[PDB]
């Protein structure tokens, strides 16, 4: 009985989650400074 | 004296497989396959969590 | 990464797994990893160690599961086990011995 | 629109044992200590292992004593 940390390395998945219907660098709205 | 990975307890958790079976009290030890013929306790049976 | 857990473990012993424990006065004294490292294993092969992990101890409790019976043949029976000849003895299939 | 009549019969049903066990007869809203939250008497949050705890502060700094090579 007790609590066990697994620290930042846990990943149960690889892949996307958030906006994953997405192709290879596709941007989010941003301005350039040019 | 919760069972492994649930709520449900251990003394809920003892009856069912010694209720049709002959493990238990002789120790600990796993279910043979001829036993659960088709969801008879285990086949059902995987406890999860979120 | 943080989930509180009360998982149920048994133990795996070459003698002391099979056997019965008879009326009396008994200790146990045993000793468990906390270590990341030697505890766990990964898909990749990561260490969990230099990678801000460690494990946590808050209770530990020794269970038993007893055999419900008429109490005349479970001093009986456990009488006739308190012998020189009869007695208890377990193996393991790895008996075997290891040499590297 | 009418539902029920003023005058309803109580005694008509029987009344047995009780099950003393957390909160069996009025959906009371029963607060708890510094660290656990509350759950009412017939809820479906009441089902699942709803428990409290994480320390994590000595994960952090144990695996920081690699930094030099």
């Amino acid at each position: 009985r007790g609590v066990l940390d697994r620290g930042p390395t846990f990943k149960p998945y690889s892949g996307t989650a958030y906006n994953a219907l997405a192709p290879k660098g596709a941007p989010n709205p941003c301005e350039w400074d040019e | 004296y919760n069972v492994a990975q649930c709520n449900m307890t251990k003394d809920w958790f003892l009856v069912q497989m010694l209720a049709n079976y002959n493990i238990g009290y002789q120790g600990f030890y796993i279910p043979e396959s001829y036993k659960d013929r088709m969801y008879s306790f285990f086949r059902n049976f995987q406890p999860m969590s979120r | 990464r943080y989930v509180p857990f009360h998982i149920q473990v048994p133990q795996k012993f070459f003698a002391i797994k099979n056997l019965l424990l008879l009326p009396g006065s008994y200790t146990y004294e045993w000793n468990f990893r906390k270590d990341v490292n030697m505890v766990l294993q990964s898909s990749l092969g990561n260490d969990l160690r230099v990678d801000g992990a460690s494990i946590k101890f808050d209770s530990i409790c020794l269970y038993a599961t007893f055999f419900p019976m008429a109490h005349n043949t479970a001093s009986t029976l456990e009488a006739m086990l308190r012998n020189d000849t009869n007695d208890q003895s377990f193996n393991d299939y790895l008996s075997a011995a290891n040499m590297l | 629109s009418t539902n029920s009549f003023d005058g309803s019969i109580v005694s008509s049903y029987l009344t047995t044992r009780m099950p003393p066990w957390a909160g069996v007869r009025q959906n009371v809203m029963g607060s708890s200590i510094d660290g656990r939250p509350v759950l009412p008497a017939n809820s479906t949050t009441l089902t699942y292992e709803t428990v409290s705890g994480t320390p994590l502060e000595t994960a952090a700094s144990a695996a920081a004593s690699a930094a030099a090579a």
